[PDB]
DNA sequence: ATTTACTACTCGTTCTGGTGTTTCTCGTGTGTTCCCCGCGCCAGCGACCGAGCGCTCGGTGCTGGCGCGGGGAACACTCTAATTAGA
DNA sequence: AAACACCAGAACGAGTAGTAAATTGGGC
């Protein structure tokens, strides 16, 4: 079991509640939990199946040098860029 | 946008949650506890094995449906958290395991084998030979009293006798502690698809088997720890006891060791 | 007997179960002559009421409209040791199992089962009769039938209505087995699944009322067949009081073992 | 140990200081994996640079829930202690 | 508010920045591209930042980088090191005086050299041998490792060429090892110019430490990349390097090892 | 020698250094006659510039305004091995260390140190002399002196910090180690504290006592600007390198 | 030339208060075999003290990580009636 | 009576040109 953090924006309330079923809603769209790999994958299934037009980002603790791994669904002004395997995030301007 | 909501394993779940003095509603698919003032407390019903409801709660239909689908046992408790009522998934029982448990319960010889297995797994020593269920229950009562006197002397608690009817604090703590152990224990059995009423040493009661399983380990960790709380005599014992039990249920990983143990007991068949 | 409560809040004001409506209609309920309480959607139960029902031993179960579906019931896994051990003792013995199977055949078709027939043989006969009944209803309602082809992934309209109706009947059947005090997982024709006995009883009263109605709805071919099938099943289970009659049927089927069920 | 910090209405100073060590995935949402003392440093930066905003910090532990969180400031979502089990409760208007 | 650095063992290896200007926004290391996209970079959690050609650092950026103990390295083609800037006064007096004491005495310097030979080849150096003889034997064993690895991974080998694909990979790989290596020394508070086997060069000591472990994991892995002969080798090398620097926990084992060598005499 | 660059961009146009100003004033700089380029806040360096400055072995040192503070420096930890081993050889031996301490005493007070005195005794004498200078300046400028918890002591701390700045700039420009001190030991800036303590009360401290006498609203800014003006006009940084070379030269190479 | 403190101002999201509208996310012939997460057992880290003339210098057991093992989809099978549909 | 879908209005915070002011967060 590892740590899981889910951040949502413009998601229908179905997904927000579904995430409230297993995670604690610390902030508006910021949910925290600690689940196994299977439960993580399930949460991700619900995220990709229930989210529409919204953007969600999921980040879990692993044993990489960074110490965590993340993946995203949807489009946002902050997009991840691969710098020689190291995943960072760039902020794009308007247009 | 309708995906099957499946429950999560019992060992990978939080112990217990207590709610009081507020209505339980389903908001956008989520277990919500609203207070008289209107403050919404989102509860992670999926990642908790058992939710214990204190007096003052008003549960809704969709709330019990939701708690049922995620495999979360709802336990209405009363004074000192003693279980008054319970609700759960009615079809969440395994045919093979029910028929196995009941097959071991019907025959008197297999029933005696299961009782002996419970005695040995509890005290670490085999039961006396050629002894009936009532005699093993009497010896069990004597050993229980000796454990109450031994814990009373170890932790220094003024002891005068075991009193179930609330009509001191120590007993209350025990009743709380053991109560919690009963609660989670029942959930395990439900998660294991057995029946809670089909007992071997205890009979007739709707949770007899539960009382058996808990009685294997109650004095191993739960009862002495309860004594600890009594040693301090706090102002809000119950809550603290609850916390302590939770920590014990973590430190011993009880939720993970119950199902094998139960199986081990039935392995005496 | 049994009571249904809907669209109101359960409480205890002067020592009796009260059900409050949106219009202010109190429905007191004596603790007696109620073996089980049926909670329909829209019901908020207080703690005092659950405590009072718990003291008397009244079974509570959360169900849908007219018990179309069952969600949660008090005392999970069974509250009676005698009835559980009774049904189990009947299912473990092959002879008693054959007796209960024969009783199910006779109550199903209205004629005794052929002599010197095993469980599997009666399952085959039952199957051929089931196919013949599907074809017969197809001729009576004039529906093009090609077979029960169900895909638990995509989710044909006739198999859709049939599926929904069988689901409702599984609902009322499980509700009845719970109200009677037996285990829905311990079956005789069906085994292994967690609702085998539910599938047995449902198979007994399947083609009596619900499936012909399903063929009627498929004949009308509505836009939302699921809703019309569930609501029609609600009407049949209500006006026909099928759930009330199911308990004597179940206790009789299990009574066919002759071990004196308590 | 994984560390996540969420901030609202903080001066850009604290946002940049959090950008010194953590990856800003969303506006005010910072992710990282640090040790205990480094977490202490980040919390010191938080309590030092936050003055009118509300900040919630949650890190991985070996507790039963798996993580632990603490809050600085006043927000509509306030953590409540439920027999030691700290959850969150959404205040009304 | 103060801002103290963190242990290097708990940091990320390296980041490569190309075609952008490096600024500081609200107190944060930022990399702005030509298109306007802003890339935040955690300067404190990085042990070494590689600055590829096309980068224009700002003053505040080197201030921040130097305050968090993050070495900046201006690199050139294939990752070769060109220049570097780091914390100027972040060195320990006792450690510097210890290393310099070991370096001034010729006998102690010979002891440290023999310690590097023993820790490098796993066998004690021959007795009564000067620094130059151990240097020739070291070069011979180096070529032997080049031929042995070239045979193990099936790479066409013609010689070690330093003036401008396999060699390139080597130059990149070792280059990376140099970078973090230097940073490690800075995190320990020693001087990179005070070398024992190599002398005169401003990073001599660095090279020495690198020459202890370069053929253990860095060179062979580089050969593997050559075995594939990819279109973009550098990136694949860089990435791969980071993985090694994770799998071996190099940053955790560099400081003791260095100290271990200084334990000689 | 050295040069200060401020408020502009550093590029390489056709083989030489160039500094572009905000108004458009090209400041070309030839690759020679500069051993250390000092960059003040307001400077952006291109990659080719660092490549050219690295090829010819030009030290780059990012420092504050007029070198008031030292922030970073190229070739970390020292660029010349000979000078580092020289300062270290002078500081390791107690006799050479005592000689360098006596040279610092002589250049500090203007008189040779008393004979047969250890480093500790010279440190006590130097401390008492520091007290006498504190009381003397406090009487000259009329400042209430009593002897800090982590406005007069504020100005003193600020001035001493700036001087630690220019001194560290000189030690890095010369190529030596700031942590290898003679009077102070163990600290990462011990040598900075020595060389700075040689010329501390020479000029900088009386200005801090003057600002403390005026008692301004923002003392830190006025003290820092005053120190930048003293380091600029008096060319203290240019005068520091020969002083350090003499102090370390007293060890007979 | 760079960066930040402070200020309107745009833009987007969340939240809430109104209507309706529904009581809904289900189909089950019963039982044997290869594949992989999960616990499980054994190795590594997280203030009094000298030198001068009170002052001044200040120095010196869990834990994650490789391994046996025990729990799921093809298919492998009665049994009957007009060789395949049904249980 | 409980709960969700859908839509318009209020409240609130992030992002962004503008202005102005600084070249700064000690000491040993």
């Amino acid at each position: 079991m590892s740590m899981l953090v889910v951040v949502t924006e413009n998601v229908p309330p179905r997904l927000r509640g579904r995430l409230a079923i297993w995670l604690l809603e610390v902030r508006a769209g910021v949910y925290v939990g600690d689940v196994s790999a299977k439960i993580r994958e399930m949460i991700w299934e619900q995220i990709a199946g229930l989210a529409e037009e919204g953007n969600v980002v999921m980040a879990w603790a692993t044993n990489t040098e960074t110490g965590f791994e993340f993946q995203t669904f949807g489009l946002n002004r902050r997009t991840p860029v691969d710098l020689d395997g190291l995943r960072l995030v760039s902020f794009l301007p308007v247009g | 946008t309708w995906l099957p909501l499946n429950p999560i394993p019992l060992k990978d779940r939080v112990s217990m949650i207590f709610l009081q003095y507020g209505q339980i509603d389903v908001i956008d698919g989520a277990f919500v506890l609203i207070d008289k003032t209107g403050i919404r407390t989102h509860i992670p019903v999926g990642s908790v094995a058992c939710i214990m409801l204190e007096p003052g709660t008003r549960v809704s239909h969709a709330a019990v449906r939701l708690a049922a689908q995620v495999g979360t046992l709802l336990v209405w408790v009363g004074e000192a958290g003693v279980r008054v009522y319970a609700s759960g998934q009615p079809g969440g029982a395994r045919s093979d395991k029910l028929l196995y448990q009941a097959k071991l319960a019907l025959d008197e010889d297999l029933r005696l084998k299961v009782v002996r297995k419970m005695f040995e797994l509890r005290f670490g020593e085999p039961a006396p030979a050629r002894r009936s269920v009532e005699q093993l229950r009497g010896i069990e009562g004597s050993r229980v009293r000796a454990t109450y006197a031994l814990l009373a002397k170890q932790y220094g608690v003024t002891w005068n006798g075991r009193r179930y009817d609330p009509k001191d604090t120590i007993n209350q703590c025990i009743s709380a502690a053991t109560s919690c152990l009963y609660g989670v224990t029942e959930a395990a059995i439900l998660a294991a698809g057995y029946a809670p009423a089909i007992g071997f040493v205890h009979t007739g009661k709707p949770l007899s088997f539960v009382y058996d399983i808990a009685d294997i380990i109650k004095f191993d960790t739960v009862v002495p720890k309860a004594f600890e709380i009594a040693r301090r005599n706090p102002g809000e014992p119950d809550r603290e006891v609850r916390l302590a039990c939770r920590d014990i249920f973590r430190s011993s990983k009880t939720l993970a060791k119950l199902i094998p143990l139960i199986e081990d007991v039935l392995a005496a068949g």
